[PDB]
């Protein structure tokens, strides 16, 4: 398939970026999963980040470590996480679907199986956090060969070299960091750089979407005037499903307010 | 791009966030330099001759071999400052640490003995210390924690995930992906990414260098098998590496097999475990059929990692290493035994090498066989574990 | 009627009951002989090497003497095997045993440390081995009592007297006084009547030996002075010993101040007990105004024995030696300031030597002096005693 | 004064064997210790041995090293000692005195000092456990000056410079140690070596007491026979103390009992 291509198509028409929320698949409960991901999608989310949950995720922060956590108490497994994917994508057509994986849950049994697994459930990208390019090759090759977009790091310190690698492996979009260390709402990363925002566009990359720190309105417009196609929100996004445990409720409405406000941001 | 080779056949790697790469060529860069530097030479070796009281002994075992064609020498890596070897090599890194320019250290520990090898480095070399300990292995592990407290550095408990070993090695490397440009990592075996299977075995190399010079020495000949016990494999490669060449000696390699490999309950991923992906490299481990990492059980709180160095995998998988498991109460047995017949107190790690060696002599009485079992630390610390046991059972 | 002198100056002896002399005599003569005999020369040489690790190494510590002329090494007696100096004179006096031809060997013990040293020599060398020691000490040294058990040592508490050090001292001495015939008296210091305190110097002297090589090597020189705790007189005898000849080498003893001279609580007979005759020696001890025996107090456990060797009385008398005391409080500060600036943990015994060069260097900071303090053990055993200090003030 | 001498004597006259009980001074208390002392010498001892209490009686077995807590508990003294000596003699002008002393309490505020102190008291003679006789000189010295016996012990392997420093240096009696180890009745010692006895008699000893083990009227007897002056016993003395401290009437009927039949057993 083309989700993502013809989502920036589209957004471009309108002179728009993309606001990408991400949450773990099962955090705090299947069903409540699913309801959250459903809300985020009636809300304005123009693609999903969705995390399978992984007992050591090393590029995350404390947020996301609990949302893992919650998951795996609620006996989150990833076939399960497929079983929800599948549902996912037979109410949402059209919505690009990304996967941040760790290389275990990738290789265990297989990484062609892996991204076999993807396509049957209509997945459209797959970031695969402690693989970097230099280690990439299965991965990607796995990925184009079942359709699925490979997702590269852009660091805020990128050399040439690694541009032109990002550039040249990537699909779907290039995500772009805006700081180093790990996820997390409470560290705010920089504006993109404009130099690689625009030496991106000179190698034909993927649309690049600004990760790690987002947390507010400013900092989606922010990302879309320097250059990027959209930004991506995780933590904070997390820390309101964290916080409304007791209320599904009052989480499902929290959820839609933040949503809507980043979403509008990007207009 | 590296300047060395990150794989040892298909076992190793750089699987780290693209954020820490240049923290490892940085690394590696360093690394290679220092190796080529006389001086860099010459400082380490200062250290480890007149701090840290290298050589060690080679120790002839007579009592214990009696009636039997076994010759069995122990070498002495319980007499190394601290107790044990994993000294060598925080000497070796915080070295490379300050030739980078760096001023603060990073560590994992489980056990501890990493933890407090990296804060008695870091004491003597003027480092600030943190170390990352999974808050399980804080509560149960109060005597190391003090020391690294007395040594000046930070310890900070990880309560995410098993809140163990593992759960620490995550912790470090989220910490380092934010403050690599001023921290160095001090990984504490030869496992993790490139570069540091291959640093933390050039920095342990010395414990076979002197064990073929001291052989030598005494007996004329090579041993017939070098034995070490295995957790991340940092002793068992000091010991192997500069005997890799000489084909007749044999390399064997000793995992924890806890209460029974049939049990489940034990750490021996490299023969017992599945190949996977997981801090840094490519490796055999200890993993759910999901592929959910799950810890590594012994008697010996410090045989917990949960994986194996690649060059062990490596060496296994051509044949030129062959790796075995002792149970608990075999390394319970091989404790006792050489507490009574040799008064020296083996680590319960180093007790799961000299029970293997048991087993070769007590299996075959009348083969010539040369040995040298590593004994890579002391066992002060076990005493009150051997003690709650043995009378617990008489 | 001896071979060698059984007195230094005014002090020493053999203050023994008639039935034991003929011991005293067999144990003289056994020595007298060992020391010309090569072969026996030999063995012990190769025990000392190749089982308990000698050379020690000698440390330069720079961070601690940092912006003063004070240069500071420390004799590295904590890495040899057990963790302190006693196990080179155990050694020595289990081959003189065996010479003898006796097949068992008797210890008294107070903190146990002589007692694990006891234990560990006598598990090598195939002697049976029965430790005497205070029920009080029994109580409070669970870990050392412990470790005797595991090398097969007999551990006998005493309940008689205070049930302490000096109580222990006289049960050895009972039982020998019936069983010279066929076990040795292991005793644990320079200490004792004729032929102990020589024979523990002689067994000891390679401290000061390799002291004298090491600092030649390094510095191109002699020492300003030595510094040694003094419990009852072997760590520093033999630091000493090697040196009484080099007239321009301070030699500084470290007695225990406990809560201060003052106040009572303390174990420094030399200078502020009184002569006496007790356990086979004319010394200075700790005994009230009557001419009862006292115990000695001491943070330290190990710095326990009620007066000290003949010798150092005797060195003290001449002015070849100065003798000074340290308390509880200095040497608790120089614990922590070697652990943090060093990341070596001293003992508490040795803490003393350590305070006492501190004062040396802090009280004249721009005197130019080349210091050697004996660290006659590791302090691992001393960490929660530091602990429930520290943190109960801070 | 000539105590020991008188006595021998005497015995001899008789044809008769000393009976010499040991004690601790103040054992259980200092009235109840002078009790047992004059029902001791009631019931026919020769001679006294009398222990000062000692902090580390290091020739001393269990039962001793017990009567020497007992004092200490009654806060015996040496001072207390020299008194209840003093108070004794007193009472009996001819019994000969022996102190078993350890060397630092006669050491300890000077040795001349000591011996002078046991001279005004009537001490007659004094044993210092564990000064031999290679570091006898200034003790038996100071003894000879002020009139006391200075007692040596001959070990039951004595060679011929042994007995001879022996005979030389001892008055009073010669003591014959009847076995290695310490004191107890636990352990019963050898028949005196009649060739002790005989070259102690060759070399004008002293005359001999047999000690250690010495429990019984057989062992008494067969001390005599073998041509001994007398025997000494005192841990057989001292659990009669220790059985009975509860009853201080039966104590000392017991101890009546046992010290006539011992005497009885040297006729
Ligand atoms: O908003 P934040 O700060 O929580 O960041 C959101 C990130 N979630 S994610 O799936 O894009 C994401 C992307 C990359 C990650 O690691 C890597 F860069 F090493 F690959 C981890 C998570
Ligand atoms: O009957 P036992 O077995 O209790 O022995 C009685 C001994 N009491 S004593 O005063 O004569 C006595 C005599 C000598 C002693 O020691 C020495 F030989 F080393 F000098 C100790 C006690
Ligand atoms: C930690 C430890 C080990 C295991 O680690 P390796 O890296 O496999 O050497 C072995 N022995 C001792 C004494 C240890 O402290
Ligand atoms: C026992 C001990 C001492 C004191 O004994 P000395 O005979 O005076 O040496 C000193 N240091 C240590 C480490 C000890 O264990
Ligand atoms: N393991
Ligand atoms: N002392």
């Amino acid at each position: 398939m083309e989700r993502y291509e013809n989502l920036f198509a589209q957004l471009n028409d309108r002179r728009e970026g993309a606001f990408v929320p991400f949450v773990t698949l099962g955090d705090p409960g299947i069903e409540q999963s699913l309801k959250i991901i459903d809300t985020l999608i009636d809300a304005g989310a123009d693609a999903l980040e969705l995390g399978v949950p992984f007992s050591d995720p090393l590029a995350d922060g404390p947020t996301i470590q609990n949302a893992n956590l919650r998951a795996f108490a609620a006996g989150v497994t990833p076939a399960q996480c497929f079983e929800m994917l599948a549902l996912i994508r037979e109410k949402h057509p059209t919505i690009p679907i990304g996967l941040l994986m760790y290389a275990n849950l990738v290789f265990n049994n297989g990484i062609d199986a892996f991204y076999a697994r993807c396509e049957q459930v209509g997945v459209d990208s797959v970031l695969v956090a402690d693989v970097p390019v230099e280690e990439s090759a299965p991965f990607r090759q796995a990925a184009l060969r079942h359709n699925i977009a490979p997702i590269f790091i852009c660091p805020p310190n990128a050399d040439d070299d690694l541009l032109r690698q990002v550039a040249s492996y990537g699909r779907g979009y290039t995500y772009l960091l805006s700081r180093s260390g790990v996820t997390g709402a409470e560290n705010r990363g920089a504006l993109p750089l404009h130099h690689l925002i625009e030496k991106l566009k000179e190698y034909h990359a993927a649309p690049a979407l600004q990760g790690f720190g987002i947390s507010s309105p400013e900092q989606v417009s922010a990302a879309v005037r320097a250059g990027a196609a959209g930004a991506i929100s995780g933590s904070a996004i997390v820390k309101i499903i964290e916080k409304n445990l007791a209320s599904p409720k009052q989480m499902l409405a929290e959820l839609r307010s933040f949503v809507s406000a980043m979403k509008a941001a990007s207009r | 791009t590296t300047l060395l080779n990150p794989y040892f056949g298909e076992f190793g790697g750089m699987y780290v966030p693209q954020i820490l790469m240049p923290a490892l060529n940085q690394l590696e860069e360093a690394f290679v330099s220092a190796q080529k530097d006389p001086e860099f030479q010459a400082q380490f070796a200062d250290l480890l001759k007149n701090y840290a009281g290298r050589p060690t002994a080679l120790t002839k075992c007579q009592n214990i071999t009696a009636g039997t064609r076994t010759t069995l020498y122990l070498k002495r890596e319980d007499l190394l400052h601290g107790g044990a070897h994993k000294t060598n090599q925080v000497l070796g890194q915080a070295l490379l640490a300050k030739r980078m320019g760096k001023s603060e250290i990073i560590a994992e520990t489980g056990a501890g003995q990493h933890g407090v090898a990296s804060a008695l480095a870091s004491a003597l070399l003027g480092l600030k210390c943190r170390i990352y300990m999974g808050a399980k292995d804080v509560e149960r592990q109060s005597p190391n924690v003090f020391r690294m407290r007395l040594m000046g550095a930070e310890v900070i408990p990880v309560h995410s995930g098993s809140a163990t070993l593992k759960d620490a090695c995550n912790e470090a490397l989220r910490d380092w992906s934010g403050s690599y440009e001023t921290a160095h990592y001090m990984l504490g075996t030869a496992a993790g990414p490139h570069p540091y299977p291959t640093i933390v075995r050039e920095f342990q190399r010395m414990i076979g260098e002197e064990t073929k010079a001291q052989i030598l020495d005494k007996e004329g000949r090579l041993p017939d098998a070098v034995i070490a016990c295995v957790g991340g494999g940092s002793n068992a490669i000091g010991m192997f590496a500069d005997f890799i060449n000489d084909t007749s000696v044999g390399l064997i390699g000793v995992e924890p097999g806890g209460h029974g490999i049939e049990t489940g309950e034990h750490g021996a991923p490299l023969k017992h475990g599945r190949v996977g992906i997981y801090f840094g490299m490519k490796a055999p481990m200890m993993q759910t059929a999901d592929g959910q990492i799950e810890e590594s059980y012994s008697i010996s709180a410090g045989l917990d990692f949960p994986s194996v160095g690649p060059q062990h995998a490596y060496l296994n998988s051509i044949g030129r290493a062959d790796y075995v498991s002792i149970t608990d109460d075999e390394a319970l047995e091989a404790f006792k035994t050489l507490c009574r017949h040799e008064g020296i107190i083996p680590a319960l790690e180093s007790s799961h090498a000299l029970a293997h060696a048991l087993k070769m002599m007590r299996e075959q009485p009348e083969k010539e066989q040369l040995l040298v079992v590593n004994l890579s630390g002391r066992g002060d610390k076990d005493i009150f574990t051997v003690h709650d046991i043995l009378k617990a059972r008489g």
